[PDB]
């Protein structure tokens, strides 16, 4: 069983309640969303960063266990052109759970972003036996948000 | 080439008035929405098509950003 640890602090939310049909319809994969309350996004698993958006607001990471995750901070946040985010890690960087990948300005994003809801989905759905979504509040790099098998 | 096909599906290179996207959605502006080939987008592997005002959105998945880079180069070259 693989435990996906919270990439940021906040409250878990249903991915179907995200104001974006591609995420809500899980076209980009399945997982959960998090209403953020902290100031940084860390690695939810031990693996390798794959790609960091040029606007430094979303990234891809592959766990050593073979799971591909995708973290997207807020909705339509690319329109902010990087304002409020600071890439701390590099693409291809090997990381351990909790390593910081990006730090953000919550108050500035809460005021300018259409929504700070942050989807954390698995783009590897066809390679996992089961996805158990958890509930409640999480603490960055500490509280598990999803449990997967095979 | 898929980029050229995407441009044709929107109507043509001159029918594109703007290019932009996010992580899983591609936004292409079109002068006439009646010239967008919704069926053509589906065959290109688009997961779905959404039109808002004069802006047209196509769901290519996470690789949507790849189409943006290829279309930007092909449309500018
Ligand atoms: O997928 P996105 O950048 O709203």
């Amino acid at each position: 069983t693989i435990e996906i640890i919270a990439p940021l602090s906040g409250e878990i939310v249903n991915i179907e309640d995200v104001p974006d049909v591609v995420f809500a319809e899980k076209i980009v994969g399945d997982g959960i969303a998090i209403k953020p309350t902290g100031n940084k996004m860390v690695a939810p698993v031990d693996g390798t960063i794959g790609k960091i958006f040029e606007t430094n607001h979303a990234f891809s990471i592959e766990s050593d266990s073979g799971v591909e995750l995708f973290v997207h901070f807020g909705i339509d946040t690319v329109e902010l052109k990087g304002e409020g985010f600071k890439r701390i890690a590099e693409e291809g960087q090997r990381v351990k759970v909790g390593d910081t990948v990006i730090e953000f300005d919550l108050p500035l994003l809460e005021e300018k972003a259409k929504s700070t809801l942050t989807p954390v989905v698995i783009s590897n759905m066809d390679e996992i036996k089961e996805l158990i979504k958890l509930s409640g509040s999480v603490t960055v790099g500490e509280t598990p948000v999803i449990r997967i098998k095979k | 080439e898929m980029a050229a096909a995407l441009v044709a599906a929107f109507g043509g290179k001159e029918n594109i008035t703007n290019l932009d996207a996010c992580i899983t959605r591609l936004r292409v502006s079109v002068a006439d929405v009646s010239k967008v080939d919704q069926a053509g987008l589906k065959k290109l592997g688009a997961a779905g098509v959404v039109v808002a005002g004069s802006g047209v959105q196509a769901i290519f998945g996470t690789k949507s950003d790849n189409l943006k880079t290829e279309m930007d180069e092909y449309i500018r070259n």
